[PDB]
RNA sequence: UUGAGAAGCUCAGACGAGUAGGCAGGCGUGGAGGUUUGUGACGAAGCCUUGGGCGUGAGCCUGGGUCGAACAGCCUCUAGU
RNA sequence: UUUCAAUGGCCCGUCUAACACGGACCAAGGAGUCUAGCAUCUAUGCGAGUGUUUGGGUGAUGAAAACCCAUCCGCGAAGGUGGGAACGCCCUUGUGGCGUGCACCAUCGA
């Protein structure tokens, strides 16, 4: 009943719609995963239908933001679904248009990085990352879905340790956060995926383990 | 470039002098028997493949801008980023009131027509 | 592109994102007469474009 | 603040790579065709 | 368009049943318009032309010209006007063929048959 | 041959993505995948779901996770009654072989979604199909 | 959508009626190659229209 | 450095008669659909020319005179070409 | 362009060295076209299938077009061993080794 206004061909009416989706989704219950991934077909095309690059480098950070107002239970099925749907249809993009997409997921990389800080002060941060992993371990960093499309992965090592270091400035502590990243070069069937992973990635061995 | 012909005498269909049926336009002759297919010296010689000129300086004007038929004001327009490098050529069936329009636009783009001066007497 | 319109030149700009809209396809922005500030009022509306 | 577009960000590190590895063999071609000419 | 198959669109047959039409149809196809104060008095856009009427020319080189039609030459579909003559070498006047679409009517010649074929079709006197 | 003889502007694109992969990589796979485009309809013969799947899961079974490749037509089989969980790429797929994959198995791809799977093609199988009609 | 149908649904008024599909998955084939897939793996690019 | 009609652009070498024959690209004529916000009584088509221009060529564009109602370029289809 | 000078230049086509045969000239006409059958190659659509047009239904805006289609019917209807396309893992970088080996060809099975 709500997305279906999302879609719309009205900059006046997307962005309307944009904002009371705000007071729908930060609800205090539960959330199936398809009706997650129906919303996300429409943030995609709020996304996919943008026109000035002043409006969607804005409309992105809205959506970045947009995590941490989600309830604390389905706020990692809310990014789940969205690298889904980032990954499903990476392909019918154009040149012209996986510029804007690229930064979109930039900001879902940092923001995750975010809210794992935010939760870091609730409790210890060594199983916040850890479910946060499971997240990478069915979503893009799985290695049973070939379809996954590399262009994802390449630019998604390139944004890890940069936008944790912009999200962690004084020092990040030392975690499983290069963890995916060592799971996938080593069985996962995409051969490039598993070649050139290591020589898009900038790990920093001093301070994890 | 300074523009070149390789030749400049255009070819001339055996015996089309002598005879009015026989048209000028060139044909090569079919019968082996002939003295000119064999290529006899004396003879008119051929239309061949190395009297082909540059490949750059071709189609152009003795002066060096190529050709262009505007046979309207607005084909005259295109010409506008090419002013060095074409001449626009008025079509003929143009009447000589909408030549005297194109005229006076050409001149703006600096784009030389080749025969502005028809139809057009001046005072 | 760019193309006059009764005196003074303009610059017409298109995207993917306004494709299906060919009434508002096109936007504007008028040039100013200063030929330096011309060229540095392309460069400004047009960044990051091939 | 327009940033910029991130595939072009792509490019100038692949262009760093491409620079570095031919500016390389630059020195160490002139320093090796100095090898040659007396030889 | 037309959606008749009994209507000939062909310039083959209309080109023919019209330079052949008999002096019966060659009437009605001399029709001249109605001016703009009988126009409304009779509600009648145009009237076929008889002889005697009261005419103005609009058309032509004889603009203006006004008379009464002397002979409605019904063969080569031109009226003939009075004192509307282009003269001869000999001496004598000859009449000058104008076209029964160019003229405009200013008076009709009011009989038994027009009124009542006035008073029917869409008008009255 | 040098330019496909057919006019189809759908495979006037595949042949000016393989001809790009052909001169900028090391593959002779992309030197393999052009040099079939440009073959005519009865030199690309068809190939069945079942010889597919006879092909891969055969001796050891090696069928782990190559992707399957022919430039052809992926036609059915229905003498085959169970269909293996399988990964096929090719130009066409018959409207009743697309739906005994994707009805218990895998992947259907064009030759587009192949170069951005396997660019260089590594972990593939590139099949034929018989081009032996034994009178024709 | 009742003429026509989709790609894998069949036209209600017509029978046995499925849309075609693509020899190209992507109908956009000068942006796969300016992709991340591609552009990582080729080997170093040579020059332009090359000197004289 | 922009030279991406990737059916484009660019670099370098060798070669050049040609019969029967084989292959390829184009030129022109009458009609048909689409297109040129197409040309035309301030002169369309045609015709003539000791005028000019292009193409290797088939051909095309044009100035002057004549003349008086229609006509052409481009992409396809077609042949009593 | 007209002409002059210098140098060259056996009349065209059909024939089989010359010939012969055709040629007074000019204009317009004028000759591998249509159809059925078979085969090759290529293109496209679908594919163990494929083919609407004998018909029927429909078609208000050339309604002989386009569009839809029942019942027949026509054409068709899983052996090892060597190479060998390609692709992994290699470590003698490669070389070579190592594994899976398509079409096609040999070899022994039926």
């Amino acid at each position: 009943p709500f997305i279906k206004k999302l879609a719309a061909n009205d900059r006046k009416t997307r962005d309307k719609a944009l904002e009371s989706l705000q007071r729908f989704l930060s609800q205090k219950k539960k959330f199936e995963r398809l009706d997650f991934l129906k919303l996300w077909k429409g943030l995609f095309y709020c996304m996919w239908m943008a026109d000035k690059p002043l409006y969607q480098q804005k409309l992105s950070d809205n959506l970045a933001a947009l995590v941490p107002i989600v309830w604390i239970d389905n706020r990692i099925l809310f990014q789940s679904t969205f690298w889904e749907t980032m990954g499903r249809e990476w392909t019918g993009i154009d040149i012209l248009r996986t510029d804007k997409f690229y930064l979109l997921m930039r900001r879902f990389c940092a923001a995750a990085f975010r809210d794992i800080q935010t939760r870091s002060k609730t409790a210890l941060l060594d199983k916040v990352v850890a479910e946060y992993n499971q997240m990478w371990m069915d979503g893009p960093f799985n290695t049973e879905n070939l379809a996954f499309p590399n262009g994802i992965l390449f630019h998604l090592a390139d944004i890890w340790t940069e936008e944790l270091r912009k999200v962690y400035p004084e020092d990040v502590p030392k975690a499983d956060w290069y963890l995916p990243f060592d799971s996938t070069i080593k069985s996962s069937h995409n051969v490039v995926l598993r070649k050139t992973l290591p020589k898009r990635l900038d790990r920093v061995s001093e301070y994890t383990k | 470039v300074n523009i070149i012909k390789k030749r400049t005498k255009p070819f001339k269909r055996h015996q089309s002098d002598r005879f009015k049926r026989v048209g000028e336009s060139w044909r090569k002759p079919r019968g082996i028997d002939s003295c000119v297919r064999r290529r006899f010296r004396g003879t008119i010689s051929m239309p061949k493949i190395g009297y082909g000129n540059n490949k750059k300086t071709r189609y152009c004007m003795p002066n060096g801008l190529k050709a262009f038929l505007v046979r309207n004001v607005s084909d005259v327009e295109l010409l506008l980023m090419h002013n060095k490098t074409y001449a626009a050529e008025i079509a003929g069936n143009v009447s000589a009131r909408k030549r005297v329009e194109i005229v006076e636009k050409a001149r703006a783009l600096g784009v030389k027509v080749t025969n502005a001066g028809a139809k057009v007497r001046s005072q | 592109t760019v193309r006059e319109d009764n005196g003074k030149l303009y610059l017409y700009m298109k995207t993917i994102e306004r494709a299906h809209f060919p009434s508002k396809l096109w936007q504007r922005i008028k040039l100013s007469k200063n030929y330096a500030k011309a060229l540095e009022q392309i460069d400004q509306q047009l960044l990051y474009w091939p | 603040s327009i940033f910029a577009p991130e595939s072009l960000l792509k490019k100038t590190k692949a262009q760093k790579q491409s620079r570095e590895q031919i500016v390389a063999a630059a020195a160490e071609k002139k320093s090796a065709r100095q090898k040659k000419r007396e030889l | 368009m037309k959606f008749s198959r009994d209507v000939t669109s062909s310039r083959r047959k209309q080109r023919k049943a019209h330079f052949g039409a008999p002096s019966s149809v060659r009437r009605v196809l001399m029709s001249a318009p109605l001016s703009k104060e009988l126009r409304e008095q009779y509600k009648i856009r145009s009237l076929p032309v008889r002889r005697d009427d009261q005419i103005t020319v609009i058309r032509g080189s004889n603009k203006g010209r006004e008379g009464k039609i002397t002979s409605v030459y019904r063969k080569k579909f031109l009226l003939l006007i009075e004192r509307v003559t282009r003269e001869k070498a000999n001496g004598a006047s000859a009449p000058v063929g104008i076209d029964a679409s160019k003229v405009v009517i200013t008076k009709l010649h009011l009989d038994k048959d027009r009124k009542d074929l006035i008073v029917r079709k869409g008008g009255k006197v | 041959r040098s330019k496909p003889a057919s006019e189809n502007v759908y495979l006037k694109l595949l042949v000016k993505l393989y001809r790009f992969l052909a001169r900028r990589t090391d593959s002779r796979f992309n030197k393999a995948i052009l040099k079939r485009l440009f073959q005519s309809k009865t030199n690309r013969p068809p190939i069945s779901i079942s010889k597919i799947a006879a092909l891969t899961s055969r001796k050891s079974a090696s069928s782990q996770n190559k992707t399957t490749v022919v430039v052809g037509t992926v036609t059915d089989d229905e003498r085959m009654l169970t269909v293996p969980k399988l990964s096929i790429a090719a130009l066409r797929f018959t409207k009743s072989a697309r739906a005994r994959i994707l009805k218990a198995g895998g992947e259907v791809l064009t030759l587009d979604q192949l170069a951005l799977r396997a660019p260089t093609g590594s972990n593939t199988v590139l099949v034929r199909g018989k081009k032996h009609a034994r009178e024709a | 959508d009742s003429v026509f149908g989709s790609t894998t649904e069949v036209a209600q008024l017509k029978k046995n009626y499925f849309l075609p599909e693509n020899i190209i998955s992507n109908a956009d084939v000068t942006r796969l190659i300016n992709s991340d897939e591609i552009q990582s793996i080729v080997k170093a690019a040579g020059p332009s229209r090359v000197k004289r």
